[PDB]
């Protein structure tokens, strides 16, 4: 019954490739990705207002859905519980990081 | 090409960081794929 | 009754060969069919050509110099020599050839009704029919890829002493059975093919009873030979097979892996497909091998363990420019709109879902299998 005792997070969006490339240094493993498996109609679990017959020609232009993961880990295995944030699309980890947060 | 995925569901480290212990890709959906029936559930009264 | 109101959901099953093959792009308004140059070596034997002249001078049939052939006698008695006043002794030709696909067409839909989905029981239905919907368009595509590898594979070799898929038998002195010989004899072929290797060879850990690992292809199998490939045993009587716990450690294990053995890696996949009757008749002497029964007759059946080699293929993609298809997905809810000759009110709805199919195969050569018979 409170948000400050949860563990974790997790948020479904849509981006394209421009998004992730704004700050090319922070995520990493763009190459490997399936941009149309991971498309809006493909993954019902998301609900959204796009129709289900849009696809925007350019390819940097595409919007697909990604996940994040806002939690807590124990990062160095000595017991201790650091904020972490975790991105992936598909099936692919791109981002992996602590909490930037202040 | 490059072989398949080289990891089962990312398990293991893929290696991003210097962590010692490191979270891999089959935690956090394994996480998800727990906390979603109730999700799911709670869903249907606010639609 | 007191409904729990939390429903019971399979998963989707996980697909193999979509991740796998890389799609090229094509334009509209523009056909529907690629094509590409292949350039032939000089020293090939289909470098079929006609501008040739031999050391003494005279027209010759053959332009390239020697063919594939290494014999000492044929590259000794074609070699190109030149003498001291040399002009006009020696031409050769080049020759291009081109391969072709094309692109078709799939799709399937659905009905239902307002009263059925609006006052049933359970709320929550059209989520889980667009749900089972998705779920058995993506199976489908991968079936159709699977099917296409398998049915275009360039290299083919059947198990045991059969030469036909009607001659596979599990029944007297040669059953056709996969042995070591045979996965020896694979790993032969690929490497003349000039097959890249996919993997890299598993030093050992420090830790005991680890063991070391030197496979550099993979293989996928189904469900059903991984008894058979366990029980095996190579040359010398000791067992074959490597499970993934001895090397797990100070390596990587791909998803879907069994274990290791010789220079394969083996991948079991759940949806692997196997030819139904036909090997050649099952009597009553069967040792207990897999059967089905086609016209009242008993038959075997043929296993894949197919092997995918880099650069094999490419996916013609419509609209696509990435991995898997592009599913055109339409929803109605039902009204009053519709009208038709005699049904003009309406009360059903629909979804439909299509998308374009195609596959362009470059080197069949790299293609690799191996047919066999599956123990019960």
């Amino acid at each position: 019954g409170d948000i400050n005792k949860a563990m974790f997070a997790i948020v479904s969006f849509e981006t394209c490739k421009a998004d992730l490339l704004k700050e090319k240094d922070r995520y990493h493993n763009l190459n490997k990705i399936d941009w149309q498996s991971s498309a809006p109609v493909n993954e019902p679990d998301h609900a959204t207002t796009t129709p289900q017959e849009f696809q925007i020609s350019d390819p940097m232009r595409k919007r697909v859905v990604a996940y994040e993961y806002w939690g807590f880990w124990d990062i160095e295995g000595n017991g201790v519980l650091e904020p972490i944030v975790a991105t992936w699309i598909g099936s692919t980890l791109i981002r992996l990081e602590k909490n930037p947060y202040p | 090409t490059d072989s398949m995925v080289p990891l089962p569901d990312p398990s293991q480290a893929t290696k991003l960081t210097s962590w010692k212990n490191e979270l891999s890709l089959q935690a956090l959906k394994a996480d998800l794929d727990a906390a979603k029936p109730s999700h799911t559930a709670m869903m249907i009264k606010v639609k | 009754f007191f409904w729990l109101k939390k429903a019971i959901i399979t998963a989707r099953k996980e697909q193999y060969f979509m991740p796998l093959a890389s799609v090229t792009n094509m334009p509209k308004h523009y056909g529907k069919t690629i094509k590409v140059y292949e350039y032939v070596p000089l020293l090939d034997d289909r470098n079929i050509n006609d501008q040739g002249i031999d050391a003494s001078g005279a027209t010759i049939v053959n332009g390239n110099l020697y063919g594939s052939s290494k014999d000492i006698g044929n590259i000794t008695s074609k070699l190109p020599l030149l003498t001291e006043n040399g002009g006009r002794v020696n031409r050769v030709g080049f020759t291009r050839i081109a391969r072709e696909g094309s692109i078709h067409k799939f799709g399937f839909f659905y009905e239902f009704t307002q009263e059925s989905i609006d006052f049933d029981s359970d709320d929550g239905l059209m989520e889980h029919l667009s749900r089972e919907l998705m779920n058995g368009a993506t199976q489908i595509t991968e079936a159709v890829l699977q099917k296409d590898l398998l049915a275009a594979a360039g290299t083919v070799l059947y198990a045991g002493a059969a030469t036909s898929d009607a001659t596979i038998t599990g029944e007297g002195s040669t059953p056709s059975v996969v042995s070591y010989k045979n996965l020896m004899r694979l790993d032969q072929i690929l490497t003349e093919n000039r097959t890249p290797t996919q993997t890299t060879i598993i030093t050992g850990s420090r830790m005991i009873d680890t063991k070391v690992i030197g496979a550099t292809r993979v293989m996928y199998v189904g469900s059903e030979l991984v008894p058979e490939l366990k029980a095996m045993k190579d040359l010398f009587g000791n067992k074959a097979f490597i499970e993934t716990q001895h090397y797990a450690d100070a390596g990587t294990i791909m998803n879907g892996e069994v274990g290791s053995i010789d220079k394969f890696r083996i991948i079991q996949v759940p949806e692997m497909l196997h030819w139904a009757g036909a090997g050649a008749q099952a009597t009553g002497a069967n040792p207990g091998y897999r059967t089905s029964m086609v016209s009242g007759q008993e038959h075997y059946d043929v296993y894949p363990m197919l092997v995918v080699g880099d650069d094999s293929f490419t996916s013609i993609g419509f609209q696509t420019d990435g991995k898997s298809l592009k599913f055109t997905v339409m929803t109605k809810m039902p009204g009053k709109e519709t009208a038709d000759r005699n049904d003009p009110y309406g009360e059903t709805g629909f979804s439909s879902i299509k998308w374009y199919y195609g596959i362009l195969v470059k080197r069949p050569e790299r293609l690799a299998l191996i047919k066999t018979v599956a123990p019960l």
